[PDB]
Parts: C-alpha cells; structure tokens; sequence
C-alpha cells in the first residue's frame, strides 16, 4: 500500500541510466544508487526482495 | 639408418612457396631488411605476420594453421637457404633458424579455459599470467671425447625432440673405448643449450566469478630463456601437442599436453622538434592546459602532474652519495572534486601505473617479503607493488586510511628509492625509484575554512616533509561557477561517438576542433592530441638539462627568503613545514620544466614557475 513516487523511483532503478566512456579514457557510471531510511516495520525489505 | 627419401611433391611445392614468400623483389616487402636487421644483431629467427601470408598466399596459411610441424620445417629450410643466399658465411654459425608468427589468429585465439583437444598438432594463440618458473639448465646436444691412452677423439650426436619418438639406442653417454680403453670428457668442446619451463594461468580479470581457474604448461627453448618471469602479464603463440610417456607394458590412455612456445610477447621526429622551437613556453602552457578535457579548472594540479609525468634528474657522485630525482604529490579535498578522476587518467597515460588503494594492499605486499621455498629448503624474494613499479608511478587512493607502519615503511622508498630486506640465511638492497600520487579525505568529512591545515590534516610533520607537493581542493557554490561546472558536465554527457547511431545500445599534432566538446569560443585554439602527448612526454624525459650558474643563487635566495617570511607570514598559516628537502624540490622543480621545454640548460623561468608552485602550495588563506 502507497509509495506510488517510491515505486516509480524503483522502476527507474530496475531500468537504469546509460554508461558512457570518453575519448580521454575516464568514464561516468550509468547506473542509479539510492537509499531508505526509516522506521521499523514500514515495508522497506519486502520491496528490496 | 640408411632409409632416404627421393621425392615429397607436397614438400617440395611447400618449400617452393616460401622460396616465393620471402623474396621482397618485385613487391613492397620489407623481410629483406628484416633479415639484415637479424643479421647485423647476431639474433636468428624471425617473426613473420600470419595475416600477410594469408593475404599473400591463403592456402599455405590455411596448411600452417592446421598443421604445424611440417609446414614449420619447410619455413625453417626456407629461412636457411635464404640466409645462405644473402650471407652464406653467417650462416655458418648456427645449425638452423627458426620462424615466430604475429597477427590476428581468429578462431584461434584462445583462453587457457577453452583450450581443447580439437586445437591439437595446431598454432594456438594464448594470453594468460605467469605463475611458475624454473632455474635454467643446459642440455647436451653435441658430445666430445678424447682418448688419453690412444690418442684419438669422437664426436657423438643428440637429437632427441628433433625426431617425434626416441628409442634407447640414442642417449647413450659414451664412457669406454673399443678397447675398454678410458675416455676423458672434453666440456669445452661439446654444445650445449639452454631450456626452461613455465606455467600460465588465465587471468582472475577475465575468468568467470566464482570459479577455478586453469592453467597451460609450457616449455621455454635456447632463445626464448629470460623472456618471462612470474606475475607477468604475457600473449603466448605456440604449438600445442601431446607429450610422449616412457616405456611401458599397460597404458591408461590419457597423455600430457604441453604447449611448446614460438613466440612471447609482453602485451603493451620533425613535428616534435618543429613544435618544441616554435613553442618553448607554450610547449607547457598547452600540455598543462590540455592534460584532461573531461575535469574542469585546477591549473595547479595539472601542472603538478605534468611535473610527475617529466619529473627530475638523477644524480650519482663520487662517494657513492645518491640523490633522490622523484616528485610526490598529496591532494586534500571535499568530496566530488574529482581526484579518483585523476588519479584513473595517471593511471591510463602513465607508461608503468599500478593503482594501490589505502587497505587494499599491506605493508608486505606492498614492498617485498621473503619466503622459504618448500621444493630446494632455499629462500627466495617475491617483489612487492613498489618495487614492480621501478621508474614508474604508484597510485594510492583513500591515502589516509593506511596504516601507520604502512607508510613508515613507504619511507624508505621516498627517502632513499631503495628497500633493504633481511632475514637469516638472504639479505638484499632492491631498487624502488617511483613516484606517488596520493589522495585522502579530510578527518571531519568537509574541509572546515575557519580550523588551521593542520588539524584538518592530522599528520605529522614528517611524513608531510616526505611529500614534495601539498593541495588542498574545495567545492565553492559560486552560482556563475556552478552554471560553468553544469555547461561542461552536460556538454559532456550529451556529446555520443562519431560514426555510432543515435540511439544505439552498448596523426595530427593539434585534435580536431568539436562543436560540444571544446565549443564555439575556443575555436581561436587547440588542444594536443594524445599520441604526441605521449612521444613528446617520452622523450622530454630522454632529455637530460643542466643547471646553471645564474639560477643557483636566486634560488638560495628565495630558500633563505621564504625561511626568513616564516617570520612575516603573520596573516596566513602554514600547510607544509620548511626543511632542506625543500631546495631540493625546488631545483627538482625547475630541471622538470627545463624538460618540459625541450633544451639544454635550467632557465629563469623554470625556477619562477617552481617558486609559485611552492608559495601557492605552501600556504593557504
Ligand atoms: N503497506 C503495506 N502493505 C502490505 N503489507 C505490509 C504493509 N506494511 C507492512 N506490511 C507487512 O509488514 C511486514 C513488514 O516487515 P518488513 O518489511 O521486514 O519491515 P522492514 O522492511 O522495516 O524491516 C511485511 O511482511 C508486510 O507483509
Ligand atoms: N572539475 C570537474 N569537472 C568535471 N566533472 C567533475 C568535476 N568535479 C567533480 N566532477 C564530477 O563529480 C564526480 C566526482 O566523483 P569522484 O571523482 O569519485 O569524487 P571524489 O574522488 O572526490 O570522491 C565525478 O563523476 C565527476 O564527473
Ligand atoms: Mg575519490
């Protein structure tokens, strides 16, 4: 129940960002971390399974 | 055996072919050279590209991939008669040549995890690690005796891997006479070869996670002695075949296959003098400017690299008395300023880098240690990540989370270049000569402005008088600053590959101009492409400048003058404490820019640039 922009934010993370290498040889992660925090028993491991 | 053979179409023809192969008449060829080359460097065999054969003529390059053995043979003979031709008195010198292959090998290449029996009696292609070496022992191949008691010598011949299977009657050492007189051995006079094996291991890089890994056997000949060593990265070309067990009455079927190498590899003028004339200063205002397009701003820092990438002279004097010629560097900064950015684009240009981050690697592994070989009882030395990296560059993130004693033995090698090790039964003094790129967070998270360096810091004064250079890095929220930093990164970010469709999955000396990468205003200059980055910073470093006599004081000067200030600098404190490694670093400074601009002896100005690198870094508001 509810977490509608958590869901969405989710999907966004299961999609995941582009990956891009540069001519100088460095290189930008494609990839999108975020972080939960919160109280005990507000359904933040059912969504990590 | 007086069995002989009268004619081999196949053979023959094979032979024929090479003849054709290595001519360089008519054509472009230039293996006329190559043999010349081998020639006037006493060296006898040589390396030919299997994709030009296969250009030139297919179907031999087919038969060789194929089949090995005979098809080698042939290009041996080839080689012989050949030579003969050119310079028949050099030939004379050695038995036979032999043929090393280079190019693209196709399905061939192969890992030591997907080598199988299919690729027997055929040239495979191999990249892996070196695990396991052996001491190198000769081989007898040509024996020579003589006979005290009748006054006579014999000569006896060895050919043992020549021929496919050996039979008891061949080696035979010969010990008696026909008359039971007694031979003497005569070791001056017999030929002997040299022979080595080794072991390769697929590298952990490329191997599956989690799973075993596998390793190939193989087996080093007279020339190919002293071209490996354990913890080397190497490309492996060779046949691979079976290994003939010792006599037996009841076999089990399965045989040994060993990999018996051809060729190891160690996987890896006008314009510069043009330029270097023309430009002088501009020679390092370029190079500092256009060290790394993808990190926005800090002049000093790229400079200070720069330095690191030419760096000092070494000196060496009479006494033995050695003088140190490296440079180090410590960044300090908040967080998002991009140093591990820098320290990757030190790591790719730098011709010897190794990455060693604070608890990634010990005290032990990062100098030496010392084990027991279980095998002999002896005691045997395994180099560390400093001393692999000799004349080269160490980078070590997260610089303050290393331990203590990490860094007092770190001392050795920035003081003196050397690491001195010890254990009952060995001792030895190796060389270290490197230079360090360092990078560590402040202790309270974010810089504070209003706390002194030195709490911020918290390392003591000599550790800090061990570092040549100190900068510290700080992430201003200027909004005209933030709209700069925001422009560059997205113009980044947006810009794709040329040549690649929008929307898909995953040499000159100026770089082409581009529209988002460098922008519309700086048309007006250029950046330097990397390639004659790369040569011009390879051969600055050749370059050995000379210090003169008009420098020397003015530099004594400024050192007793910035003693002296220590006194003066009342409003601003100081980062670094002022020993005597500072004239050091001064001189070491100047010689780096006098290499930077390519001539033959230390200017005026090298020693201003230093002297401003040094008050800038020195002291902070
Ligand atoms: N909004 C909700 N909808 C459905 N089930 C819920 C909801 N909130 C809590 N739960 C139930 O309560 C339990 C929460 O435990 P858990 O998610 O492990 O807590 P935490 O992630 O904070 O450790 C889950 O088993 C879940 O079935
Ligand atoms: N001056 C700069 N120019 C371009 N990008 C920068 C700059 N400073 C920071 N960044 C961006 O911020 C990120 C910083 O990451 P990182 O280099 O790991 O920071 P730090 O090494 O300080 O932890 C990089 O991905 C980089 O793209
Ligand atoms: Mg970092």
């Amino acid at each position: 129940f509810g977490g509608t922009d958590m869901k969405k934010a989710i999907a966004c993370l299961l999609f995941g960002g582009s990956r891009k290498r540069l001519p100088d040889g460095l290189t930008r992660r494609g990839d999108i971390n975020l972080l939960m925090l919160g109280d005990p028993g507000t359904a933040k491991s059912q969504l990590l399974k | 055996a007086g069995t002989v053979v009268l004619d081999d179409v196949e053979l023959r023809e094979a032979q024929r072919d090479y003849l054709d192969f290595l001519d360089d008449e008519e054509d472009q060829g230039i293996y006329q050279s190559k043999v010349r080359e081998l020639i006037s460097d006493n060296q006898y065999r040589l390396i030919v590209n299997v994709n030009d054969l296969r250009r030139k003529n297919e179907k031999r390059a087919n038969r060789l991939l194929n089949n090995a053995f005979e098809e080698l043979v042939a290009f041996q003979r080839a080689l012989k008669d050949f030579v003969a031709s050119i310079d028949a008195t050099y030939a004379k010198q050695y038995e036979e040549f032999y043929v090393g292959l280079e190019g693209s090998f196709g399905s061939k290449h192969v890992s030591p995890r997907t080598l199988t029996s299919c690729f027997l009696s055929c040239v495979v292609c191999v990249e892996g690690i070196v695990t396991k070496c052996s001491l190198v022992r000769p081989k007898v191949v040509r024996s020579v005796h003589y006979c005290p008691a009748t006054k006579k010598t014999i000569e006896r011949r060895y050919s043992d891997l020549t021929t496919l299977v050996a039979f008891p009657s061949s080696s035979v050492y010969p010990t008696k006479d026909e008359e039971n007189n007694p031979l003497e051995t005569e070791y001056g006079l017999s030929v002997y070869k040299d022979h080595q094996t080794i072991t390769i291991q697929e590298m952990p890089e490329k191997a599956p996670a989690g799973q075993l890994p596998r390793s190939v056997d193989v087996i080093l000949d007279d020339d190919l002695v002293d071209k490996a060593k354990p913890g080397d990265r190497v490309q492996v070309v060779g046949t691979y075949r079976c290994l003939p067990g010792k006599k037996g009455g009841y076999t089990s079927g399965t045989f040994r296959t060993v990999l018996i190498a051809c060729n190891v590899k160690q996987m890896s003028i006008a314009k510069i003098k043009k330029f270097s004339k023309t430009r002088s200063k501009d020679i390092f205002d370029q190079l500092a400017k256009s060290l790394a397009p993808s990190i926005h701003g800090h002049d000093y820092v790229k400079k200070a690299i720069l330095c690191l990438l030419l760096g000092g002279v070494e000196r060496d004097l009479e006494n033995g008395s050695h003088i140190r010629g490296d440079i180090n560097i410590l960044l300090i900064g908040d967080p998002s300023v991009a140093k591990s950015q820098l320290l990757r684009y030190v790591l790719c240009t730098a011709p010897r880098a190794i990455p060693t981050t604070g608890r990634g690697s010990s005290g032990v592994g990062l100098t030496a240690a010392v084990t027991t070989d279980q095998e002999t009882g002896e005691r045997r030395l395994e180099a560390g990540a400093m001393v692999l990296a000799d004349r080269g560059v160490v980078c070590i993130d997260e610089f303050d989370k290393m331990s203590d004693m990490d860094r007092t033995a770190i001392h050795e090698v920035m003081e003196q270049g050397r690491v001195t090790i010890a254990k009952a039964g060995i001792h030895a003094r190796l060389n270290a000569r490197c230079s360090v790129l360092a990078a560590a967070n402040p202790v309270y998270g974010r810089y504070d402005q209003y706390k002194t360096p030195m709490e911020n810091i918290g390392l003591q004064d000599s550790l800090l008088s061990r570092f040549d250079l100190l900068f510290i890095m700080l992430d201003q929220m200027d909004p005209e600053q933030d709209r700069e930093i925001s422009d560059h990164v997205l113009r980044m970010h947006r810009y794709r590959a040329p040549g690649e469709q929008d929307g898909d999955a995953m040499t000159q000396i100026y770089e082409k101009h581009d529209n988002l990468l460098h922008g519309t205003k700086k048309k007006k200059e250029k950046m330097v492409s990397a390639a004659f980055m790369k040569k011009y910073i390879h051969v600055a470093k050749i370059i050995k400048p000379v210090l003169t006599q008009e420098s020397a004081t003015y530099i004594a000067e400024e050192y007793s003058r910035l003693r002296s200030q220590d006194s003066m600098s009342s409003d601003t404190a100081r980062t670094s404490p002022v020993t005597a490694r500072t004239l050091e670093t001064l001189i070491r400074l100047a010689t780096a820019h006098a290499k930077a601009r390519m001539s033959k002896t230390v200017d005026l100005q090298d020693a201003e640039e230093a002297v401003e690198l040094v008050q800038y870094a020195y002291f902070k508001k």
